[PDB]
């Protein structure tokens, strides 16, 4: 046809418009679980950023940096336990979906436990077996932006995820342990739609 | 009457091993 | 196994099942956490 | 913990940028004429779009993958050109004595395509029935397993200035760019 | 042999075969033999 003559000395590269599903997993990190808590606000134990961007050198950062705006279809952290049942300690994690919260700011423990233990799709277990975590869905749909943090956190962050200890890590004969555990470590079930191509600093 | 979401519980219990 | 004395009677092959199941030795009294996988390059090598 | 499997092929299309050409105004070493070489592979480059992306998966099909040349030269300067993108990595063109059967064996590729620096060009890839997928990443043994193919980028003639004659020294003249749409499979990360 | 891998892949070839952990009781049968040939009693003389 007429086109591919057309095309043989115009240099016209194409548009192209329109979402692109992917699908992984990934592997965060290792969790600490001290014997003796009293700060209070050491009672959080671990904070994470919900944006491809955070987490370096796993496959999610690697491809986030290659688009423009992203949507979790599906953000599914899970669980996994390196501790013998023998010991004892109780913990839980909630996702939150506005990224400027920060439980942190309150001085008393039973108002963090109750604001984690409200909010929808909540989850508290002992910390020696697996459990799996989800979002709570948006129905607007809106795009997000991928990257590090450039002014404010709205414009990024799906959430954030917060891991807190409760109680206190405890040992065998039942004496409150010295120093740290390691516990576990956490993982990620991800689906994402990705929209503009680009590179980025 | 206005219900709110509940909590539900869960789990089970743990053998002290598992035979093969 | 039988399986790698059968093998040497064909030219080719294709599996369409192959589900490793891994066997607990160990009492709840302890813990290691591991993982497995099955990488389908045989070139790939993660010792380096 | 029902870790899910998948076997499905992903669309993606990108573009990028290959680098600059040059052009010597009198070749004589006839392997002088061979110009420019380039390998046609995700993770064969620094820096692009695509090379990132090439490591996340096991294998990959082009489904296009056309070169384009621009020049950034005055209409006053003129020289012929050539190239083409043999799909046997090892075939290596550098080995003939000759400069003719250089130009001949360029030409009788499919596709290959012959054009005044001047101005603007692209140029395809040929197709494969057998629907074969390439592992990702350096080569390890055998470009065979990895590489589609091979880019060739081929000097005629001299290289006339105004009043038809020849100039001292080569320059630059223009530069490479590849639109691309590509298959991948089983998602992994390259050691 | 002098791989272990070969002991235990020949052990669980063969039918009957059972494999356990050392903390529980279990019971194992003979395979049947078609022909029903008698044995001799009594310690080994020349062929087992």
């Amino acid at each position: 046809g007429p086109v591919p003559l057309l095309e043989s000395n115009s240099n016209m590269r194409q548009m192209h418009n329109g979402m692109t599903r992917v699908v992984g997993s990934d592997y965060l990190g290792v969790v600490s679980v001290a014997g003796n808590p009293a700060d209070a606000a050491a009672k959080v134990r671990k904070v994470l950023s919900v944006s491809p961007s955070s987490f370096p050198g796993t496959r999610l950062t690697q491809m986030s940096d290659l688009w423009e705006r992203y949507v979790f279809r599906q953000f599914r952290v899970r669980y996994v336990p390196s501790v013998p049942n023998t010991l004892a300690c109780q913990v839980m994690v909630y996702q939150d979906t506005d990224p400027q919260d920060d439980p942190t700011a309150i001085k008393d423990a039973d108002a963090l436990l109750r604001q984690a233990t409200a909010q929808t799709g909540s989850q508290q277990w002992n910390f020696n077996s697996a459990k799996v975590i989800h979002l709570a869905k948006r129905s607007d749909n809106q795009l997000y932006y991928t990257g590090p943090v450039k002014e404010n956190p709205r414009f990024n962050q799906q959430g954030v995820v917060y891991f807190i200890q409760v109680s206190q890590a405890l040992d065998m004969n039942g004496k409150p342990l010295t120093a740290d555990m390691e516990c576990g470590s956490l993982y990620v079930d991800w689906v994402i739609d990705f929209q503009t191509p680009q590179v980025n600093p | 009457v206005q219900n709110a979401p509940r909590i539900q519980q869960g789990g089970g219990p743990v053998p002290l091993l598992e035979s093969n």
